[PDB]
């Protein structure tokens, strides 16, 4: 059916 | 935080001759600023900036982290790519429209909502590639998926005169050609 | 400075404070495949036919939008950089077909320098707020990292009216009106 897409994934900085 | 600012983030996939060839950027930006980034032709996090060291570092320092990253080439750009475009961005397209108005007069040739952006188009007198005289708008970007350009052919229109707007589009199987005579 | 056939904007992030305003996009070509609407956690495809043949799960954008907002919360912090400047908006407006009075047709504003991405486009039709037949688009990036936006209003061309594109904009000392009719022909 449908192809779903995939996103980058950012990254966390330490706080 | 009392003052306002923005934050950025994004994921750039450059495609050329197809997947044959693949970059990837992921672009951290700060109030304008891209401080860190990833490409795949460096292979890891670096320090756009200053303020972005303590990031190239840290995320480089986790493994998994930092391996997802670079497998994202394949996870996102080649993926989306290689599947979801192919049926819907690489497939579009529009056919353009094409129609000639008057403005020592100037002839205006309206090449419109087509889709994708490569195009060619050429003025024509008597089967004739015109080229001086002629001007041509930037691409114009209508934000809904089509653009739009607007060619100007300045010419003396002399009686027998047989001017051809002539469009060349990858949605057109055959080349438009709309034609044009002081008659009309 | 990076060339190509095609350009593929996976993921795009902005986030905002205070405010929590935040924008989660999908480009491709620099047109926009989809947004996703942050509170109704739904993936809003441009084209209605290309939602149809692809999807995306709206969680991602929320992930996104979840990291986006801590990073700023730490960098905010990390830093005493100085926010920056409100720039003026700069709007053009042009008929996204060839103008014939009395056929349909679409009236697009383009408005380029946005920053930040706040701003109130709206449409006015011999000075009177129009409401129906008004599209917006998301704010698209630019290479500066300020943005661009565009909006419609449907109308059927007269000489008789005149149109404004009406954007107010912090970086703006007022409300700068664009104007458009067919009569200037
Ligand atoms: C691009 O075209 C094909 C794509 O499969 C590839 O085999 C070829 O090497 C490339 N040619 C170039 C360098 O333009
Ligand atoms: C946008 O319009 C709203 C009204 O809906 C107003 O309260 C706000 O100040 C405007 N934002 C600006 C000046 O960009």
């Amino acid at each position: 059916p449908v192809s779903k897409m995939r996103m980058a994934t950012p990254l966390l900085m330490q706080a | 935080s009392e003052r306002h600012f923005v934050y950025q983030f994004m994921g750039e996939c450059y495609f050329t001759n197809g997947t044959q060839r693949i970059r990837y950027v992921t672009r951290y930006i700060y109030n304008r600023e891209e401080y860190v980034r990833y490409d795949s032709d460096v292979g890891e996090h670096r320090a756009v900036t200053e303020l972005g060291r303590p990031d190239a570092e840290y995320w480089n320092s986790q493994p998994e982290i930092l391996e997802r990253t670079r497998a994202e080439l394949d996870t996102v750009c080649r993926h989306n790519y290689e599947g979801p475009e192919t049926h819907t961005s690489l497939r579009r397209l529009e056919q353009p429209n094409v129609v000639i108005s008057l403005s020592h007069n100037t002839l205006v040739c309206s090449v419109t909502d087509f889709y994708p952006a490569k195009i060619k188009v050429r003025w024509f007198r008597n089967g004739q590639e015109e080229t001086v005289g002629v001007s041509s708008t930037q691409l114009i970007r209508n934000g809904d998926w089509t653009f739009q350009v607007l060619v100007m052919l300045e010419m003396t229109p002399r009686r027998g005169e047989v001017y051809t707007c002539h469009v060349e589009h990858p949605s057109l199987k055959s080349p438009i050609t709309v034609e044009w005579s002081s008659a009309e | 400075d990076i060339e190509a056939d095609h350009v593929g904007t996976y993921g795009i992030s902005v986030y905002q404070s205070p405010g929590d305003i935040g924008q989660y996009t999908f480009e491709f070509d620099g047109d926009e495949l989809f947004y996703v609407d942050l509170d109704k956690k739904e993936t809003v495809w441009m084209l209605p036919e290309f939602g149809q043949l692809a999807s995306f799960d709206p969680q991602g954008g929320l992930q996104n939008i979840a990291v986006v907002k801590h990073n700023l919360g730490v960098l905010t912090k990390r830093s005493n950089s100085t926010p920056a400047t409100n720039e003026a908006p700069q709007a053009t407006v042009f008929p996204k077909s060839p103008v014939l009075l009395g056929q349909p047709n679409t009236l697009i504003c383009f408005v380029d320098n946005i920053f930040p991405p706040v701003i109130n486009i709206t449409w006015l039709r011999n000075s009177k707020s129009v409401a129906d037949g008004v599209y917006e688009t998301s704010f698209f990036v630019n290479r500066d990292y300020s943005f661009h936006k565009l909006s419609y209003l449907t109308f059927i061309p007269s000489d008789d009216d005149i149109y404004d594109c009406k954007v107010e904009h912090w970086g703006l000392e007022e409300p700068v009106l664009k104007h458009w009719s067919s009569a200037d022909l």
